[PDB]
């Protein structure tokens, strides 16, 4: 026997069994009907950040409010996957759904503007591109945001710019409350991969 | 890679033997040999003979006995062969008796050579050159007796007659005739070979009898008389197995 | 060097020597005159078991009351060869030489019969295939057992079954003395081969 | 990684450099104008080993006398290269320049015999070629001497034989003072190679 520590890369499997993709094909074929090969889809799909998202009156309030909370908790597609990946590029898609319990004026409407990232209401003007929307005939606002920025990809992490990249303000001549759903454009997707965090699972407060 | 007068350290093919002669070399790795460059042989011993054998060493004659006879003398040399035998204490005289093949392995250096070998096949060669005046005659017979001193005494050369003697092997040796005479005496023994180290045996034993004594002047004199010379050597030869051993009697 | 240990099946021969097929056929044609080369040849020759043999007379003496003695000496072939095999197969050969001092009767007269192994005389009956000699004309008996068995080979060991292959009996009207000597018919051979036993050799009772 | 301490031969050459044998002659051709390739050219050269060397009236002198102190010493190439090599063959070449201050005779001449080396005056004829010089009109001696030797090659070591090979004698009638510079003749080599002694260099005797 030769002293030597190597790897002669053995591998091995168990079963003597079909095609997996077959197999699996005819699974699906039974119990699921669909088979997802990819996670831009699941960023195309539309998920709730919050399903209520109070607000004030006469007041543009910024989506990073919002997003920012969000992006930490894992809740939706779009943060539970940018866990994985450290850059992004694309556009997003953001679903308004009214649920306000009191009525505060004879018309009220949903009016949505663009806003660079990280940038104030107060630093910004009211102006380009608009959507309004009445959630007495439309309860859903669907707005899109596209891709408008300086630099081809966006990290997750902070930088020394800001205003590089747009997103979206909020303004409500009342105040409503907000079922927050969203997502990618045709054109979102995440950087390039890396490891996993911990996961939270199950808390019980137990007396002692 | 290409230094001189210098072989460095280096490693080799992983299983290496080399045989000599005898001796098998196993080594781990190829031996690192430094060899010289475009060798010459800077020597003239080539060109003065050729490098003998021991197979040549072997044939070279050498004397081992050197006889006078002479006439008027009732020694065992110039008395007679006898018609009869009647009792051993009045066996056949010879001039001279040789055990073979000791007689040449102990001779002329081919111990010397023998040393370190186990096995031998060889027939014995002789050749004696007499010489004797014109005016002196006789008639010996060289007869070899195989076994004559292991053999039973009624079988042995010795103790039988004329007619029996001259019935063995042998040349009639006239001095006016037959100035010189030759003899191949064939490998005697029953087994395959001569063990040289463990058996220090004979198998054939050499006669130089007489058949008519030297025939001279009765006018007493010094000058009737012969002289001979035996030489002796081995033919056929094949020294075959090492062995570390050595005959001390050699 | 590389640390290890190996084998690299290395192989020497000494001397220089010819064809040790053509020197040995050599030897043989001045010294032996034949070339033993297999071992069977020997289980065809007859070799004694029993240079005296004493029986009683009217007595049916199964043979096996001798070869469970001769078996175990290794004095024959069948019994020294059998120490290097488990298995055996075929007959066997006894030839029984008259060696009787004494005259009991004006007629004296040897028979043989079959008897399956390990059987006794009283277990079996004295009917069947028989041969009988009358040591007068004819001292030397000669009579083969063939391979009458339930088995394809039997075990030189013991066994639960019994009487599963043929033996001999013998009977004398008067009480004889024999040479016995043995052989295996022209099918008989030994097993599949093991290793040797001790040998014993000369014994030296010395005075202490 | 297998234990193993073995050779695997790598070679580096740095620097990414252009033909050795190029750049050499281009150098060459710039700053010396010749190329030494051996040294055997060297042994042709004359180079002084003695620039004075005394000499006695009829005085036959063999040159062993000086050689012998120079060989030692390794100032000529005839001396600084025998320390490589242990055999030699060939001839040998001797000039004696006149550099003597005074005079003695009207007449001055240097002559020269042959002499077996290691001879003494008084052990060999004044015989064989010879060759004379009148150093008034020519002070240059140039004589030569040829391999006249038993053997084939001749050890820079000592021997049991003497005189197995020529040598020179000098004779001057008068004293004469000379530089002695030698050579070999077109046929001198040196033998086989050796490993170099150490050097001398300064030395500087300092109060202590």
């Amino acid at each position: 026997i030769n002293l030597s520590n190597k790897t002669d890369e053995n591998t091995i499997s168990f079963f003597d069994s079909g095609d997996p993709e077959r197999m699996n094909n005819e699974a699906l074929m039974r119990g699921c009907g669909e088979q997802i090969v990819n996670l831009r889809p699941l960023l195309r799909t539309f998920r709730t950040i919050n399903d209520n998202w109070s607000l004030a009156a006469n007041t543009k309030t910024p989506i990073t409010d919002l997003t920012n909370t969000a992006d930490a908790e894992g809740r939706d597609y779009m943060s539970y996957l940018s866990f994985l990946y450290r850059f992004y590029r694309g556009g997003r898609r953001y679903k308004f759904f009214n649920t306000t319990p009191l009525k505060q004026s004879q018309t009220c409407y949903v009016r949505s503007f663009l806003i660079p990232r990280n940038y104030t209401a107060d630093e910004i003007n009211t102006d380009g591109p608009s959507h309004i929307t009445y959630p007495v005939i439309n309860p859903v606002h669907e707005v899109e945001v596209p891709f408008y920025s300086q630099y081809r990809k966006i990290p997750i992490a902070s930088t020394s710019d800001k205003g590089y990249d747009s997103s979206l303000m909020y303004y409500t001549n009342v105040g409503t409350q907000q079922i927050v759903a969203r997502a990618g454009n045709d054109d979102f997707t995440f950087g390039w991969m890396i490891g996993t965090p911990q996961l939270q699972g199950i808390t019980k407060e137990v007396a002692n | 890679t290409n230094v001189h007068n210098t072989k460095l350290a280096s490693t080799s093919a992983e299983n290496a033997i080399e045989k000599e002669q005898i001796t098998t070399f196993h080594d781990v790795e190829t031996p690192n040999r430094i060899d010289t460059p475009m060798a010459q042989d800077t020597s003239s011993a080539r060109s003065m003979d050729d490098t003998h054998s021991i197979i040549q060493f072997l044939q070279r004659p050498v004397l081992i006995d050197n006889i006078e006879i002479v006439a008027g003398t009732t020694a065992d040399n110039n008395t007679a062969l006898s018609r009869y035998v009647l009792d051993r204490t009045n066996p056949q005289k010879y001039i001279k008796q040789w055990t073979l093949p000791s007689t040449v392995l102990k001779a002329g250096g081919k111990a010397q050579k023998l040393a370190n070998f186990k096995y031998l096949r060889c027939d014995v060669q002789v050749k004696i050159v007499l010489n004797a005046n014109p005016f002196i005659a006789g008639r010996l017979y060289l007869a070899y007796s195989p076994y004559d001193d292991k053999v039973a005494p009624e079988r042995r050369i010795i103790y039988t007659s004329r007619a029996g003697v001259t019935g063995y092997p042998g040349v009639e040796l006239d001095f006016q005739l037959d100035n010189s005479v030759e003899m191949t005496i064939p490998y005697a023994s029953f087994q395959e070979a001569y063990d040289l180290v463990s058996g220090n045996e004979d198998f054939v034993q050499l006669y130089l009898f007489t058949i008519a004594p030297v025939l001279g002047p009765s006018a007493e004199s010094a000058n009737s008389k012969v002289d001979l010379s035996v030489y002796m050597w081995l033919d056929n030869i094949s020294l075959v197995i090492p062995t570390y051993r050595l005959n001390p009697n050699l």
